[PDB]
């Protein structure tokens, strides 16, 4: 018991503060390109708190079984995990892309993003994130499980096998692949930074563009620290087959993991009061 | 944190460095004798302290 009031405790308090946060920082912007990548990290982030983090807590933390949610809601949960998992990565690259574009191509920069196209753009990653999940669909069932006291269980429905091509798959197109591009892009721009006078031509834009530039490179490092070691809880499901020592390191390290998905949803509103003195005080107005 | 005499302190980059007459650039770009290793060219100078800072210029 006493564990299970410890992780309670720690997501309630991440259930306030990104709660909070997340929901000021959309008026807060509201009233420009910038601007709706970090309104759609917003969004993703409400979805992760508001749906997930409920159906956690009871059916996970506190009572094991029997499953309450039915096939469907079986079959929705996991559905929303993946589907969020792919929205925060692919804002994420799409957001280190305008940064890019700015720097190292600025004239041709102002027709290829422009405000109908980066609504449209927004809405393509949306659509692709929730049919990237589709597969866990499938996977992911509610099964009578006789006598572990038999009931109803929320349990894989395949072959133990096919179930870790999905994963190995889930794990590169959600985390390997934009790692790469992320990182590309990111080394071209301080390669110009570093040598370049001036920006854009006057001091005030020059000195701008330094500082967003800066804010979106803290938005990728904070990803990089919670969503890696995730990956990696993932991929020994898939590898590693114990002592009573190697018995507790894994238990930690998926309890660990775990409490790590939550808190990405929540650094975001703070990353951006501590690096913008602009943002803070249209924000602490708001709020 | 510059400071002008050649100059020292914490400079990331040094840029625009010039006699105030005449002014030198990194790279040697001239407009009317520069040791861009050394660090040495009233004299005003550009600079930045850090690689997001903005463009600042200071004088002797
Ligand atoms: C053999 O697996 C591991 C070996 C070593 C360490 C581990 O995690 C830290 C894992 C591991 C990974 C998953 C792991 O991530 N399951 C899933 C999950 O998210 O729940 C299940 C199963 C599939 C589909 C879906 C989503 C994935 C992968 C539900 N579960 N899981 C564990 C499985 C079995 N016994 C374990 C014992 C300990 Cl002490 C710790 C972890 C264990
Ligand atoms: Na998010």
């Amino acid at each position: 018991i006493y564990s299970k009031v410890l992780v309670t405790a720690v997501y309630l308090a991440l259930f306030v503060v990104g709660t909070v946060g997340n929901t000021v920082t959309l008026f807060t912007l509201a009233r420009s390109t910038v601007h709706y990548h970090l309104g759609s990290l917003a969004l993703s982030d409400l979805l992760t708190l508001l749906l997930a983090m409920p159906v956690e807590l009871y059916n996970f933390i506190w009572v094991h079984h029997p499953w309450a949610f039915g096939d469907a809601g079986c079959r929705g949960y996991y559905f929303l995990r993946d589907a969020c998992t792919y929205a925060t990565a692919l804002n994420v690259a799409s957001l280190s892309v305008e940064r890019y574009l700015a720097i190292c191509h600025p004239f041709k920069a102002k027709t290829l993003m422009s405000r109908s196209r980066t609504k449209k753009f927004i809405s393509a990653i949306w659509l692709a994130s929730a049919l990237l999940a589709v597969p866990m669909l499938f996977t992911m069932g509610e099964q009578n499980r006789s006598a572990h006291a038999g009931g109803l269980v929320c349990t894989p429905t395949i072959h133990t096998a096919t179930v870790k091509v999905v994963i190995q798959v889930n794990t590169f197109m959600s985390f390997i692949f934009p790692m790469v591009v992320i990182s590309v892009l990111y080394t071209l721009m301080i390669l110009r930074l570093k040598s370049v006078r001036l920006l854009s031509g006057s001091r005030e834009k020059d000195r701008n563009l330094r500082r967003i530039t800066r804010l979106v490179l803290a938005v990728v490092i904070a990803f990089v620290v919670c969503w890696l070691p995730y990956h990696v809880r993932r991929l020994m499901f898939c590898y590693i087959s114990w002592t009573p020592f190697l018995y507790d390191f894994y238990h930690y390290f998926y309890m660990v993991t775990n409490a790590l998905f939550y808190v990405s949803s929540t650094i975001n509103p703070i990353l951006y009061n501590l690096v913008s003195a602009n943002f803070r005080h249209i924000f602490l107005a708001t709020l | 944190q510059v400071q002008l005499q050649a100059a020292s302190g914490t400079i990331f980059r040094l840029y625009d460095m010039g006699w105030y007459v005449a002014s030198i650039t990194s790279g040697g770009s001239t407009k009317y004798s520069r040791d861009n290793a050394k660090n040495t060219v009233y004299c005003n100078a550009e600079y930045r302290t850090g690689i997001w800072e903005e463009l600042l210029d200071g004088w002797g």
